[PDB]
């Protein structure tokens, strides 16, 4: 019995499962920061569930086998090519940005579904909120055009007007020279090509816009590089603050039921990520779409429904 | 087969179609007359049932 | 809203329609219309937004005016003959006013202006319910008094409705407005045969309801509202586009598909009453409906429009909710021509 | 049994008005079907003459219909007088 | 109502040209008034004066078309000495279309109106001769 | 998802189909017997 | 048909024309609807009382009840419109168009 | 035709008692086979929409579709045949009861009938 209006009618009330410990938390930081390490510690200490940052092949992990598919069949973009050629002629920058934003939207929907179904809270890296800072960095550096940010804004507003912002925002602050040194120490051959201006734009786009917007409606915990190492103080700060300004207290059983119906059925979640606006960076010709879709169908467990694949090994096909 | 098969099959088919045509004409005429007059089972629009009338003294002699 | 409240409101709408259909008193019929209107409004406003509110208020104003006109007609009929039973109207003015009231309720032209806007403002689910279920009470009332309706008024209103639907469907791009104009044209077709044979009216109503239910369920399945959103569908579920194109061809009156059964039959009936010019005019007018259906089919299935990159992610997820009776609706709206004589069941 | 009594005791505190209203409503719903006087009320309503009693035409086969109001035949209102 | 149609139909086709012209002018004026009222209701241009100008021009155009059609048809019927001939109605319809084009001042509308109005008038005359029914009564 | 053949639904569907077919056969037999009785054929 | 019935139907027609004129102020439209309803109530009451149709005396009351309910419904919608626009002018409802 | 007001009609009976006086349709009726075909088409379309192996996804579901369609088709055919029998019975009874309106045509032979001949040249 999957969740539905009937289950809500009989027994399924999601306001009972919330026990003041849910507290959906997003840990946001600058490129190559210690936030990932910090997020893991918070989830371990508070008993929540940690969601690793959504990448190019995040959606491939949740459908069928967790093994990622080919780059052509999932994303059609690469981060290394963006680092090597930020001003690539074939519009790789926007395609990467949109695929990452939609992956983050899917991850947020999955996290909300888990929270509402189980009651155990979640910890996230950069969410759909704060993802616009990378777009601003790309635009100011000149990587993408203005129509690009207009389309991104349209998609973002349409998709995000239906989700609850996170309870707590945790920000790790690292100065630009320090993270440049960290990048040099990292050793990834593509990452030292990141210009200092790009990181400065990311940081000041974080500080000037995202932080006040989260502050006016949520709780903000700005942490420096040193003081973020001690997770005990972070957890104590998380417990001490009380959430009374966001929409979460105003939600009831009916609104929670509507949100739980929305977060599952991922097609509606991703419905507006493919609005019919034809930018050259994201649009695909008919022949290319046909060929790629045909190649996708030939994958082992993708021709039919999940339970109706003979080659994978599903049996009793003629009676399901 | 022989020609008699087709001959008699055609004769039977012709009889069937001629009967059907005559029946269709008769049906059209019957429908027209029945709607014009209203004395047949078809086109009998409902009227007020007379079993609803109360036949009792009505506190006034002149009904 | 709460699922229990939504179910209760739907039951109340159906109960109002049933009360209209099963009652023999004018006052009870008016009560059924009022109950239907009262419970139908929140269904339009299930997804709260300014467009839904404006559509709901337009619908309320139109329905309230129609109900008041209907009550005035009932009052005049009672005045000139002390009868409450729904039968011969016994008065020309009362019949004319009741015909206008039922035209307002149905959406026949020139009272058709509210249908496209109400359909556009409200959601697909609300629109589907409004387009098919609402027609049952006014059509039943019109069938019950078909022996008194003036042929001139009904025939001219039906002709105007067909013309207006055909002309207005050409311009629209949003699918909901196309469906509204399609409904207007189909009702113009269906009410033209009321004075002659109500069985043809019921048969056309059933066929139209099946076709529009199938098309709305297909539109809900592939969540598309504008034409381009529908053009994007072929990249994910080509079967849906193919079935939608077949249903669109059926809805245009193309034989041997099911949508040809009503028109043909209707024409036959009007030929029995020596009415020749009008069926020809309505056929040449339905050619316009066929044209914009064909344009939609060209946009949707017969050609492959450019896609979008993010659509790749939609390839990995399946439709979680499946609506039952969609295959049955498609089959009934496409391949039931050979069983045409079953209309003798007085359906 | 114990839970119902505990709930009634809880409701009788901090909410007496609702308990009294529900008790009175339930009593008003239930009692008339048990009272033996309701048939008496129906009979009293039936016995009130609002319209003129139109006499029947005699045909010689009406022994139960009195020929005069004083005659013993016909319904009697002694039960009402005794009430 | 139907009184104007009765006035037009009572006159014999081959006589009383002026009365036929007056009846056709009345019918055209009524149609022009109706279409002007609909245009005013659906599209209020700017004010009262523009509205009265628009209704006046529409009514005058329709009345002129009707008067020309009636006059030309009756004159052709008398001159040809052959009544009940749809050719006279065709000439009347084309003349009415020609005046419509002159009023709109473009040759394309004039020619199209001549063709599609002569055809309609001829069809109306044929229906009147053969008793074609537009709104047929429910026989069966 | 990870779904086995739901034997309850399969059993219900088979039972419904078999019951409907048996009922149809019995109804047809009774109808033909009643028609032959009424028309006095057998 | 006496002059009282003629005057009542004239009042109903005048109220209908006022409803269909639509200058502004949707509240005026609701007022016109309820004037039409009041005319209906008066006419029905006169007709029913004149002919001594006793069992039909129920009809006006019932009518009134239902109509009043509709009025309430209408008012609710009006309120929402204002809450979206700040005022109840009719010309503000132009988002949806043919 | 408007047999709705036909006297002695039960308001909500699918099949009146007198309809038992007619031969029931054979189980191998072509129309019943067509209803079975419609059911099979519905089953195939249901398999196609759900993204399942179209021919052999659910055999029980396809069987149920076919059986339901055949059931409804059988009963619908019975009702249709009864209604047509009623129409013919009313037609014949009315034509018998009104001999004046349906006079016997004076039978004529082609020998004594003059039909105009239009040559084709
Ligand atoms: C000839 C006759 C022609 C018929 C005219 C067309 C009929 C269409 C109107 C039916 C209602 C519309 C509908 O159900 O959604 C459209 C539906 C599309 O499904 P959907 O988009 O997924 O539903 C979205 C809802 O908004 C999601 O709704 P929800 O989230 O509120 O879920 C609540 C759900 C679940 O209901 C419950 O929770 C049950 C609880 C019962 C409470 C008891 C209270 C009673 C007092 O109940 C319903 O959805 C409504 C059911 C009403 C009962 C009708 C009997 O399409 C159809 O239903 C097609 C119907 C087939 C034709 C009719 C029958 C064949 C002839
Ligand atoms: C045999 C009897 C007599 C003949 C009868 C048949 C003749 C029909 C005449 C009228 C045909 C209507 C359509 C024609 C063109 C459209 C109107 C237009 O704007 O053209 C202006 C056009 C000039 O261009 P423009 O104005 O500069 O362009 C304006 C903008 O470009 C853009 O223009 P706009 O945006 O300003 O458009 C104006 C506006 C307004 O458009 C309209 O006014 C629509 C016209 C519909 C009424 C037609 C009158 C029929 C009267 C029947 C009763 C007759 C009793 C006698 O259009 C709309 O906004 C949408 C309207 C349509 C939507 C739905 C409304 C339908 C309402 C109901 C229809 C009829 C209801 C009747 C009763 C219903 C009861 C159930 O040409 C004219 O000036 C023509 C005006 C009238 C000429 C009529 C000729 C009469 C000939 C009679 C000969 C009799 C011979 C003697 C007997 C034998
Ligand atoms: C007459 C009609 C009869 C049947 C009516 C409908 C029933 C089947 C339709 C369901 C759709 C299933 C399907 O798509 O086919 C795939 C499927 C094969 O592919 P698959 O790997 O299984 O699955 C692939 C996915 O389905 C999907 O594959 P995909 O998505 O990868 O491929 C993409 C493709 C997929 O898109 C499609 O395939 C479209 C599906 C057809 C539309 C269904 C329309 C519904 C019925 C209306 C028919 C209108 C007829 C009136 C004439 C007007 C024509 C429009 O879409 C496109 O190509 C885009 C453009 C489409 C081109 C233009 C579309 C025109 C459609 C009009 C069709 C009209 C004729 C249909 C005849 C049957 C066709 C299957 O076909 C079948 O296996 C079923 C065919 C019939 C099976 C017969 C087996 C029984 C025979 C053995 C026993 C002997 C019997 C005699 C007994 C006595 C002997 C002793
Ligand atoms: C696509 C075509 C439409 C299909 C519609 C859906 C099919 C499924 C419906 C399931 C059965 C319908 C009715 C259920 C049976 C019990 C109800 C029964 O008692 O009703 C009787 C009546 O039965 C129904 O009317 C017949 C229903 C059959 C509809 C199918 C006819 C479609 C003809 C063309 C398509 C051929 C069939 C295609 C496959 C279904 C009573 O008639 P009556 O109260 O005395 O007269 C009322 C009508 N009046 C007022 C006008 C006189
Ligand atoms: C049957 C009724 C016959 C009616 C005859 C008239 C129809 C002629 C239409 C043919 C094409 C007309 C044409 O030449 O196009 C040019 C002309 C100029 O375009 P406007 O933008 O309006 O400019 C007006 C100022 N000059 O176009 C038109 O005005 C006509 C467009 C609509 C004509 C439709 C007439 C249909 C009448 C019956 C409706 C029912
Ligand atoms: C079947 C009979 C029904 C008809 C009779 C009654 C008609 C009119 C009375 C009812 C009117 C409407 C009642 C609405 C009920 C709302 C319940 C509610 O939500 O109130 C709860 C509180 O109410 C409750 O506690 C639950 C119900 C209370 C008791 C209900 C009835 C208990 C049992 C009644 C029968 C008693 C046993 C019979 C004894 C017979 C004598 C020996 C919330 O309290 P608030 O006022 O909102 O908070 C303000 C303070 N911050
Ligand atoms: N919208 C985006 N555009 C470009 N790159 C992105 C985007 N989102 C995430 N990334 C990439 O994801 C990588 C991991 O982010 P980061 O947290 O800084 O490193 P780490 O996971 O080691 O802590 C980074 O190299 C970053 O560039």
């Amino acid at each position: 019995l999957q969740y539905g209006p009937l289950a809500f009618v009989l027994g399924e009330r999601t306001t009972r499962k919330l026990t003041e410990t849910s507290k959906v938390i997003t840990v946001d930081g600058n490129i190559c920061s210690g936030k990932g390490r910090l997020a893991r510690e918070i989830a371990e200490k508070l008993g929540l569930r940690h969601f690793p940052e959504a990448g190019i092949h995040y959606a491939d992990s949740t459908t069928g086998d967790g093994k990622p598919l080919d780059v052509q069949l999932s994303g059609n973009c690469s981060l290394e090519k963006f680092y090597d050629d930020p001003k690539s002629n074939d519009g790789n920058s926007y395609r990467l940005q949109s695929w990452l934003y939609a992956s983050r939207l899917l991850q947020y929907a999955d996290a909300l579904e888990h929270l509402l179904s189980t009651g155990q809270g979640v910890v996230l890296e950069r969410s759909i909120y704060s993802d616009f800072v990378f777009l601003e960095a790309m635009y100011r550096q000149g990587f993408i055009r203005k129509q690009c940010v207009e389309h991104y804004n349209e998609v973002k507003k349409v998709t995000a007007c239906e989700y609850l912002p996170p309870h707590v925002v945790v920000y790790v602050d690292v100065p630009v020279p320090e993270i440049q040194s960290r990048i040099q120490k990292k050793g990834n051959p593509h990452e030292m090509k990141i210009t200092a201006a790009y990181l400065q734009d990311i940081e000041n786009a974080y500080k000037k816009t995202f932080l006040p917007e989260m502050s006016e409606k949520c709780e903000v915990l700005q942490y420096s590089a040193r003081e973020a190492e001690d997770a005990e103080k972070v957890v104590e700060d998380i417990e001490y603050l009380k959430c009374d300004k966001g929409p979460w207290p105003d939600q009831d059983d009916r609104t929670f039921h509507r949100l739980r119906m929305l977060v599952q059925n991922k097609l509606e979640v991703l419905n507006y990520t493919t609005i019919p606006v034809y930018l050259p960076e994201i649009t695909i010709g008919a022949h290319q779409s046909d060929r790629v879709f045909q190649k996708f169908t030939e994958l082992p467990g993708r021709k039919y429904s999940p339970g109706y694949n003979e080659d994978v090994g599903d049996k009793w096909i003629w009676l399901k | 087969d022989g020609p008699e098969k087709n001959y008699e099959k055609t004769m039977a088919i012709l009889q069937i179609e001629a009967e059907k045509a005559e029946l269709r004409l008769k049906e059209l005429e019957v429908r027209r007359l029945m709607r014009a007059r209203g004395d047949g089972p078809w086109y009998q629009y409902p009227t007020i049932d007379k079993a609803l009338i109360d036949h009792s003294p009505k506190t006034t002699p002149d009904n | 809203m709460n699922p229990i409240i939504y179910t209760t409101l739907i039951m109340t709408v159906m109960s109002g329609t049933m009360l209209v259909m099963i009652s023999s008193h004018w006052l009870l019929i008016w009560i059924g219309f009022e109950m239907n209107l009262l419970a139908m409004i929140p269904v339009l406003m299930k997804n709260f937004n300014p467009r839904a509110t404006e559509a709901a208020t337009k619908y309320f104003l139109t329905q309230a005016t129609a109900s008041m006109m209907l009550m005035m007609a009932i009052i005049i009929n009672l005045l000139y003959s002390g009868q409450w039973t729904i039968t011969k109207m016994f008065n020309p003015v009362a019949m004319t006013m009741m015909t206008m009231a039922l035209a307002m309720k149905l959406g026949l032209s020139p009272f058709h202006f509210w249908v496209p806007e109400v359909t556009q403002g409200i959601s697909l689910q609300a629109g589907l319910l409004l387009l098919t279920w609402q027609k049952l009470a006014p059509l039943s009332v019109l069938c019950q008094i078909s022996q008194s309706i003036n042929p001139n008024l009904m025939l001219t209103m039906a002709m105007l409705s067909i013309l207006i639907g055909g002309w207005g469907g050409l311009n629209q791009t949003q699918l909901r407005k196309i469906m509204a104009y399609s409904s207007i044209a189909h009702m113009g077709w269906m009410t033209a045969v009321l004075p002659y044979n109500t069985t043809m009216t019921i048969l056309n109503l059933l066929i139209y309801i099946t076709m529009t239910l199938a098309m709305f369920m297909l539109l809900i399945h592939s969540s598309a509202t504008t034409t381009l959103s529908l053009s994007h569908t072929w990249n994910k579920m080509p079967v849906i586009t193919s079935l939608m194109m077949v249903t669109l061809l059926s809805m245009g009156g193309l034989p041997p598909l099911s949508g040809f059964m009503p028109k043909w039959m209707i024409i036959q009936e009007m030929t029995k009453n020596e009415s020749i010019i009008m069926p020809t005019l309505m056929a040449m007018t339905a050619l316009l409906n066929l044209y914009f259906y064909m344009r939609l089919a060209y946009s949707s299935s017969l050609t492959m429009f450019p896609s979008t990159n993010n659509m790749k992610m939609k390839w990995q997820f399946e439709h979680t909710k499946q609506m039952k009776l969609l295959p049955t609706m498609i089959v009934l709206s496409t391949l039931v021509l050979p069983m045409t004589p079953a209309l003798s069941s007085l359906n | 049994a114990g839970r119902i009594a505990s709930f009634l005791k809880n409701a009788w505190a901090k909410e007496p008005v609702l308990v009294a209203s529900f008790a009175i409503g339930g009593l008003a719903i239930i009692l008339p079907s048990l009272s033996p006087y309701t048939n008496y009320a129906i009979r009293i309503n039936r016995a009130t003459p609002y319209n003129y009693p139109v006499p029947l035409r005699d045909d010689g086969n009406m022994p139960d219909v009195p020929s005069h109001p004083q005659d013993p035949q016909g319904p009697s209102l002694e039960w009402l007088k005794n009430l | 109502a139907k009184t104007l149609l009765h006035k037009y139909s009572d006159i014999p086709e081959g006589t009383e040209c002026h009365r036929k012209a007056y009846a056709s002018t009345s019918i055209g004026g009524a149609t022009g008034l109706i279409v002007s009222a609909y245009s005013i209701a659906l599209k209020p241009p700017a004010s009262f004066l523009e509205g009265v100008a628009r209704t006046g021009r529409y009514t005058f155009t329709s009345a002129a078309i009707g008067a020309i059609f009636g006059l030309t048809s009756c004159i052709s019927a008398q001159v040809r000495e052959k009544p009940d001939d749809p050719l006279n109605y065709f000439i009347g319809g084309c003349a009415g279309g020609l005046t419509l084009g002159a009023r709109t001042r473009s040759y394309g509308i004039g020619a199209a109106a001549c063709a599609y109005m002569g055809l309609t008038a001829a069809l109306v005359k044929m229906g009147q001769l053969e008793g074609w029914q537009v709104f047929a009564e429910p026989k069966v | 998802p990870h779904g086995s053949p739901d034997w309850l639904k399969v059993g219900l569907t088979l039972g419904t189909s078999v019951f409907l077919w048996i009922y149809l056969i019995k109804q047809h037999k009774e109808d033909v017997l009643e028609y032959k009785r009424r028309n006095g054929l057998e | 048909m006496p002059l009282v019935y003629m005057n009542i139907i004239m009042a109903f027609a005048i109220a209908l024309a006022g409803l269909l004129m639509y200058r502004s102020h949707l509240m005026s439209s609701l007022l016109c609807l309820e004037g039409m309803m009041l005319s209906l109530f008066i006419m029905s009451t006169l007709i029913i009382l004149n002919t001594h149709f006793t069992l039909a005396n129920m009809m006006p009351i019932i009518l009134l009840v239902f109509a009043a309910c509709e009025a309430a419904l209408g008012l609710s919608l009006l309120v929402m419109v204002s809450n979206t626009y700040g005022t109840d002018y009719v010309q503000n409802l132009n988002l949806l168009q043919c | 035709t408007m047999m709705s007001g036909r006297p002695g009609r039960v308001p909500l009976q699918f099949l009146p008692n007198e309809a038992r006086s007619l031969p029931p349709p054979k189980l191998t009726d072509p129309r019943l086979v067509y209803m079975g075909f419609l059911g099979y088409c519905s089953g195939l379309i249901d398999n196609a929409i759900r993204r399942r192996p179209v021919v052999s996804a659910g055999l029980h579901r396809q069987l149920l579709y076919v059986t339901s369609f055949v059931f409804f088709g059988y009963y619908l055919l019975k009702r249709q045949d009864y209604m047509y029998a009623l129409r013919d019975h009313d037609m014949f009874a009315y034509v018998k009861s009104h001999p004046e309106d349906f006079p016997e045509k004076d039978k004529k032979t082609y020998g004594e009938i003059l039909e105009e001949f239009h040559p084709v040249r």
